[PDB]
């Protein structure tokens, strides 16, 4: 796999070389996608890249002129790098307004980026009546229309109909992976795991899939294994920093399993049957659930996580806590109890792309690592 | 007068929702700007959270409640309302200002989005109905027909769950008699907070503003509030004859104040501000609750929900600073940074330099909370305003 693998970090480490070269290539655009939900189905539809955008490690300075210090951290990386100029390459960037914060980001975003076009999205909260279903295929006529006016010529339907197929066909690959690499957990480290997951941003989906197969193939002609250390599950926003996954192993404790808004969340559910391709995506947002962007008055998330760490036997569940986010906030006393009912224990840890410092982290996971032995 | 007429009918609105309880009534909690007339059609008891937090915070009894939700887990990062409430549900009440658990919710989030998360907890702990009017955010310029036919189908939902709830039928008569109540009082909200703007000195202290603002709120749809702001109108006219006002002390600044009162500690800065002689004579509140469209108009009613200021993008947000300054014929800006109010903070630095471009006036800003006593410095308070003051004196020096 030492091959795939290679391939795979190149373009994880070096997204700007990896979106040129599709460029010239190709000769077609690419489009950036804002954290949690986009219809990538119809950019990918037009012959274009849909790339993701999930901030990064950096330090503030551009940014004050337009927040505050309390918006939160992956928001804050995603404005500086903007306004640094690490975006150019894109011809445009779709950012749904699903909270307060991405909301006065795509306000802001008007006037201090200029050169990068703005597409307006959002979703409907009441998602599950046939009227807001009809609200959202409007939505995504707009998408449309302005993703022509970028490219310069029509997207066509049989066209959609066809990319939502390859998009399903990715998710169902990457379901399997899910379950190898919990067959194979000593082999299959947190940063192994992270990596082979979120490569999947930066190239067409087909090529992606090609990829996991193959990597799947190579997996499943190893004996399985008997896990030597702990088993966690990882429930927030995201969970891609060296550092943090470093700490993981460290403890020697596998991931096999996470309701992280940038990994799972995104494949866990498939793209329905229809005849009208718009209507098909829209029905998607219908069905989705578990999220904490995601209207459910009844919050299902808890009961979801203690149905999965069952099946896998897992022996806990850590907080990956995005600083100064509040629908994850809002979430946390409610779910947490759930989990704890049903007698799994449960960690806090805090997720801050501006750190500094992470001695804290370190001593609370290793007396959560230590007590999870003993039991 | 007027005065004492507001409050006791404020006090009223809180028993009539008890004796409800105490016999077989449902009562039901709501956001502020959520559509009253949709309840008031089946003579439903309607509460607000908002108001009860503002309230308990001026009494200084707001902090005790904020520690219990986050010992709870809730994170000091949130509103302070949502924690304020969040206590007084697990405390089972509070004595400085008490109110009835609810049966039945009412959520819009034109004024926010945190409103969702807040009213997604009370609905699963407590296993009561939620009714959801979902107003997306405006990008362009109008409404979109897509957004005036999600709104009126949800209108429909709302009503459907309300002849459950009341076990009443929907009746169309009545319907249109509170469209007209509501759309008077609207129009006399607009024209009694607007009086500042065109009277040298104002007729009131601006603070004034914000303790009238409860009524409009939770009681639109009500004849007893007509007849209360017609009597609130006639004095402050005369007012405006006599040269009397609540102010204490000489107006020799006048300015217009974004965002609402750090509650906590309202006496303190009604006092100070008068010590250096400013008066708030510009707001943008008057704008909030009219809420205007023709009678029996639907498509209209829609509309107006969903272009309340906090709700329309970042122009349209500007042009209602920059009027309210040229209007009020004011001297300066003095700007709030609210911790709790992340839609409101996170575009202030871009909007206070377009104001201040297009008007040419001087401007200045203090941090603080509207209901959390933390988050607030009086010697902060007082250097900022002293600094503004300082240079809309060296101004009028010169003319
Ligand atoms: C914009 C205002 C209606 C918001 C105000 O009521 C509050 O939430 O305190
Ligand atoms: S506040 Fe939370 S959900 Fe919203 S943009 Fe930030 S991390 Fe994402
Ligand atoms: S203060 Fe701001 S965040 Fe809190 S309920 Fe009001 S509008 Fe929403
Ligand atoms: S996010």
């Amino acid at each position: 796999m030492e091959a795939i693998l290679s391939k795979m970090k190149e373009v994880v480490e070096n997204p700007n070389a990896a979106v040129k070269k599709y460029k010239s290539e190709t000769g077609k655009k690419a489009i950036g996608c804002f954290p949690v939900y986009c219809p990538e189905e119809i950019i990918h539809a037009a012959g274009m890249l849909p790339v993701g955008i999930w901030g990064g490690q950096t330090e503030l300075d551009l940014a004050k002129q337009y927040f505050p210090a309390f918006a939160c951290s992956i928001m804050q990386s995603c404005l500086e790098y903007g306004l640094k100029g690490a975006y150019d390459e894109l011809s445009g960037v779709i950012i749904p307004g699903m909270c307060d914060t991405l909301i006065c980001l795509g306000q802001n975003w008007k006037s201090a980026v200029p050169h990068i076009k703005y597409i307006s999205l959002v979703h409907p909260q009441n998602r599950k009546l046939e009227a807001g279903v009809k609200y959202l295929i409007s939505e995504y006529k707009g998408v449309k229309r302005e993703l022509e006016e970028i490219c310069g010529y029509e997207i066509e339907e049989a066209k959609i109909h066809e990319s939502i197929e390859v998009y399903n066909e990715h998710r169902k690959t990457m379901r399997d992976f899910v379950e190898v690499a919990y067959k194979h957990s000593n082999t299959i480290k947190p940063s192994i795991r992270s990596l082979v997951i979120k490569s999947g941003f930066f190239m067409r989906k087909e090529e992606h899939t090609e990829l996991v197969k193959d990597l799947i193939a190579k997996l499943n002609a190893m004996p399985e294994e008997v896990c030597s250390g702990k088993k966690v599950l990882l429930t927030g926003i995201l969970a891609d920093s060296k550092d943090i996954l470093d700490i993981l192993e460290d403890n020697n404790i596998s991931v096999v399993a996470d309701d992280l808004a940038q990994e799972t969340r995104q494949f866990r559910t498939d793209v329905p049957a229809g005849d009208d391709a718009l209507e098909r995506l829209a029905r998607q947002w219908s069905n989705i659930e578990g999220c904490s962007l995601a209207y459910d008055p009844k919050k299902k998330r808890g009961s979801l996580i203690v149905d999965e760490v069952k099946k896998k036997d897992i022996d806990g569940v850590i907080f990956c806590m995005m600083k100064f986010c509040d629908p994850e906030e809002y979430d946390y006393p409610l779910v947490r109890k759930d989990i704890e009912d049903s007698g799994i224990p449960t960690l806090y840890v805090e997720i801050d792309q501006q750190t500094q410092n992470n001695e804290q982290a370190r001593t609370r996971i290793q007396t959560f690592a230590e007590m999870m032995s003993l039991a | 007068e007027a005065r004492v007429v507001i409050n006791d009918l404020l006090a009223e609105q809180y028993a009539n929702a008890f004796k409800a309880k105490e016999e077989g009534r449902p009562v039901g909690w709501s956001t502020s700007v959520f559509p009253q007339e949709l309840a008031e059609v089946f003579d439903l008891n309607v509460l607000y959270p908002e108001n009860q937090a503002a309230g308990v915070a001026a009494k200084k009894g707001s902090l005790e409640l904020c520690e219990i939700a986050e010992s709870k887990g809730y994170s000091i990062d949130l509103c302070a309302y949502a924690r304020t409430n969040f206590g007084l549900l697990e405390n089972g009440g509070c004595e400085a200002l008490d109110m009835p658990a609810p049966d039945f919710l009412l959520c819009c989030n034109n004024i926010c989005n945190q409103v969702i998360k807040w009213y997604e907890n009370i609905s699963r702990e407590l296993d009561i109905p939620l009714i959801m009017i979902d107003t997306t955010f405006n990008n362009e310029d109008e409404v979109t027909q897509s957004r005036i036919d999600y709104i009126k189908a949800q209108f429909e939902e709302a009503i459907k769950q309300l002849e459950i709830i009341s076990g009443k039928k929907f009746d169309p008569k009545k319907f249109e008699e509170v469209m007209k109540i509501s759309a008077e009082n609207g129009r006399l909200w607009k024209y009694s907070m607007s009086l500042p703007a065109d009277s040298s000195p104002s007729p009131m202290n601006g603070f004034d503003l914000f303790t009238y603002m409860a009524v409009i709120v939770c009681a639109r749809g009500k004849k007893e509030t007509t007849e209360a702001f017609k009597l609130l109108i006639e004095e402050l006219e005369d007012n405006m004859k006599t040269g009397k006002s609540s102010f204490r002390g000489e107006e020799k600044y006048r300015i217009m104040m974004e965002g609402i009162p750090c509650w906590p500690y309202i006496g303190y800065k009604m006092k100070t501000l008068a010590k250096f002689g400013v008066n708030m004579t510009g707001s943008v509140y008057p704008h909030a609750w009219a809420l205007q469209y023709e009678v029996n108009d639907l498509d209209g009613m829609a509309v107006a929900y969903s272009t309340m200021f906090n709700n329309v993008n970042l122009d349209r947000m500007t042009k209602y600073r920059v009027d309210s300054l040229v209007e009020g014929k004011c001297d300066g800006a003095f700007y709030h940074m609210n911790r709790s109010c992340k839609l409101m903070s996170l575009i202030q630095y871009e909007m206070q330099r377009r104001a201040a471009e297009e008007t040419g006036l001087p401007y200045a800003g203090f941090d603080g909370d509207q209901a959390d006593p933390r988050a607030f410095t009086n010697a902060q308070f007082e250097t900022r305003i002293q600094g503004l003051v300082e240079v809309m004196e060296e101004r009028k020096k010169l003319n």
